[PDB]
C-alpha cells in the first residue's frame, strides 16, 4: 500500500 | 430551568452523524465540556419536537452499555441513557463511541436553539459517567496524525470557519504558534499573568486561572470584575446586555490578556459585537469553586487568536488569526 | 499527513 | 401528579413478555382501558427505577411505528413513544403488537406499585393513537377459538384467580351465564335497571349506566350516591376510607344491582373487605361527562360474579362464582 | 377447543 | 395434521 501523508 | 442557556447565544455549528444508516445532528464543538449527547426520540418535551432526535431502532450498529446519564452545565441537569454506535465527523468514523440520548426537559428556549446536541472536546476527567470523549477515541483508534485539533472562527462575513482534527492550518494564522501549558486537565485550563486595560494592569495582577472555551460566545469572568471592565472600556447597562456607542470605538482602550508572558491584545474593534448597534463582548459568569472562579476566553477571543489544542503535550497554541 | 476539516457556521 | 393512582390499590396481576429474547413485565389486565404500555428504559424517573423497563435494543424483533403517545386515566397524563414487537401472554404470542413505552413521570407512588404496566382489554375506540389492542390482534390473528375472554377472581385465600382468552371455565361458576348487552362500545359498558339496599330500590330507579372493570378494585359510583350508600349499609368515615364494625356484619343489608332484569346481590360479607379491620367495598369516583357519570363494577363485584367478555356478540356474561 | 389460561395473583 | 379441540 502507498504510504500516507 | 434552562439547562442549556449558556449555549443559546451566538455559536458556531457543525454536523455529525450517528448510526447506520447515518442520522444527522447539528452540534456545538465544546472544549468546555467532554460528553457527546443528542436528543433522544424518547424526549417528548415540546422543546425536543423541533430537533433531530436519535432513533436507536433505525440503526443496525446501535447497542446499549446499560448505564444512564445526567449532565450539568451549571443551570440545571439534563438526563437520559447512554448509547453506543458509530459517530462520523467529516472524514472520520469512530466505532463504538458512547454518547448520551437526552430525555428530560431541555428547557423551553431549546425549542428554537439552532443546534441539536453538544460534542465536548475537553479532557475525560470532565466526562460524566466515565464515558470516553470523542477525541480520546479518535486518538485511541489512531484516526488522527497528531494528538491535537484546532479551531478557526471567522469574523467575516463565518464562512471559512473550521475545526481541524489531527493538526492545524498555518494559513489561518500569522507568525509562529505560542504554546501555553494546560494547568489543570479537565477544561483546557491555562494561567493568566494579568489582564490590562489601556496598557495598565487592572485584573489578575498576581495571576489567575482561565479556560479556552469554544462553547462560550463571549469572554467571561467573575461578574464583579466584568462590571469594572465594562465601565473601564465605556460599556453601559441596557435591557440585559452592555452596549457601547459605535462612534467612540476609536477612542476606547485596548484590553490585553497576558498569557505565559505574551500579550494578547484585543482592540475595541475586536471585543465589540456589531450584532446596527454595538455591544460588549465581555460578560459576567461566576463559576463556583472548587472549579472557579475562572475567566473564559470564548469565541470573541478565538476569533482574534487561532487556537490549537494539543493533548499530546497538554498545551494550547495561540497566534493571530488570518 | 492529512487534515480532517469540519466546517462551522 | 399521580397518573396511576386508581391502580395503586389492591389489584390482581399477571405476567407478559415482550421482545426477543423475552423481557418480562407484571401487568394489570384492565377491561377499563385499551392500551398496552410498560415503562421505557428511557424513563429515568426515580419511580421507574424499581420496575422492569423495556429495552428496545435488546430485542431483535422490535421496530418503531414512528408515532408517540399520551394516555390519561383521569388524574394526569402518561407519555412516551409507541413500539412494536412480539407480545406473549401464557401460550399465545401476538406478533407486531404495538404498545406504549412510557417515559414521563409516572407518579411518586408508582415507585412501590406491584405492577409495571397495564394491558387494556376494552374496545379499540378507547385506545389512544388508534393503536390496536392486544385482544383485537389475538382475534385478527386467529389465536382464540371464541372472540371472548373471561375473568375469575378468587376471594380466598387469590391463588386460583385466572384470566382466560378464547373462552370460559364452567368450573368457576354455577348455573348458566346471564348475558347483558354492551350499551356503548368503549369500556365494557352496560345498563343497570336499579340498585337496591335491603330489598328496596334506592338508586338508578330509572336506570343508569355502568362498566365492568377489572382494573378497578372496588365498586364505584357518583361520590354523592356512594355517601348515601355508605351510611345506608352502616359504613363510617375514617382517615380516608369507610370502615364498618365487623360485628354488625350479620345485621347489615344486602346491596343488589339489577342488571337486564336479573338481581346481582352482594351480602355484606361480599361487599366488605377484611384487609383485622372491616372496611367498605364501595367508594366514590366521579367520571366526567360525556363518558360519565358511571357506576363501576370492579373486583369486589367480579369476585362474586364470574365475568365473561364477548366481543363476538358484544355482551357480558355473569353468573355466581365458585 | 383450547383455553389459554393466565394466572393472576 | 390432527384436528384441534
Amino acid at each position: 500500500p502507498a504510504m500516507a501523508m | 430551568k434552562e439547562p442549556l442557556i449558556n449555549y443559546l447565544d451566538m455559536e458556531y455549528f457543525g454536523t455529525i452523524s450517528i448510526g447506520s444508516p447515518p442520522q444527522n445532528f447539528t452540534v456545538i464543538f465544546d472544549t468546555g465540556s467532554s460528553n457527546l449527547w443528542v436528543p433522544s426520540v424518547y424526549c417528548t418535551s415540546p422543546a425536543c419536537k423541533t430537533h433531530s432526535r436519535f432513533q436507536p431502532s433505525q440503526s443496525s450498529t446501535y447497542s446499549q452499555p446499560g448505564q444512564s446519564f445526567s449532565i450539568q452545565y451549571g443551570t440545571g441537569s439534563l438526563s437520559g441513557i447512554i448509547g453506543a454506535d458509530q459517530v462520523s465527523v467529516e472524514g472520520l468514523t469512530v466505532v463504538g463511541q458512547q454518547f448520551g440520548e437526552s430525555v428530560t426537559e431541555p428547557g423551553q428556549t431549546f425549542v428554537d436553539a439552532e443546534f441539536d446536541g453538544i460534542l465536548g472536546l475537553g479532557y475525560p476527567s470532565l466526562a460524566v459517567g466515565g464515558v470516553t470523549p470523542v477525541f480520546d477515541n479518535m486518538m485511541a483508534q489512531n484516526l488522527v496524525d497528531l494528538p491535537m485539533f484546532s479551531v478557526y472562527m471567522s469574523s467575516n462575513p463565518g464562512a471559512g470557519s473550521e475545526l481541524i482534527f489531527g493538526g492545524y492550518d498555518h494559513s489561518h494564522f500569522s507568525g509562529s504558534l505560542n504554546w501555553v501549558p494546560v494547568t489543570k486537565q479537565a477544561y483546557w485550563q491555562i494561567a493568566l499573568d494579568n489582564i490590562q486595560v489601556g496598557g495598565t494592569v487592572m485584573f489578575c495582577s498576581e495571576g489567575c486561572q482561565a479556560i479556552v472555551d469554544t462553547g462560550t460566545s463571549l469572554i467571561t469572568g467573575p461578574s464583579d470584575k466584568i462590571k469594572q471592565l465594562q465601565n473601564a472600556i465605556g460599556a453601559a447597562p441596557v435591557d440585559g446586555e452592555y452596549a457601547v456607542e459605535c462612534a467612540n470605538l476609536n477612542v476606547m482602550p485596548d484590553v490585553t490578556f497576558t498569557i505565559n508572558g505574551v500579550p494578547y491584545t484585543l482592540s475595541p474593534t475586536a471585543y465589540t459585537l456589531l450584532d446596527q448597534f454595538c455591544s460588549s463582548g465581555f460578560q459576567g459568569l461566576d463559576i463556583h469553586p472548587p472549579a472557579g472562579p475562572l475567566w473564559i476566553l470564548g469565541d470573541v477571543f478565538i476569533r482574534q487568536f487561532y487556537s490549537v489544542f494539543d493533548r499530546g503535550n497538554n498545551r494550547v497554541g495561540l497566534a493571530p488569526a488570518v | 499527513g492529512s487534515l480532517h476539516r469540519v466546517p462551522l457556521r
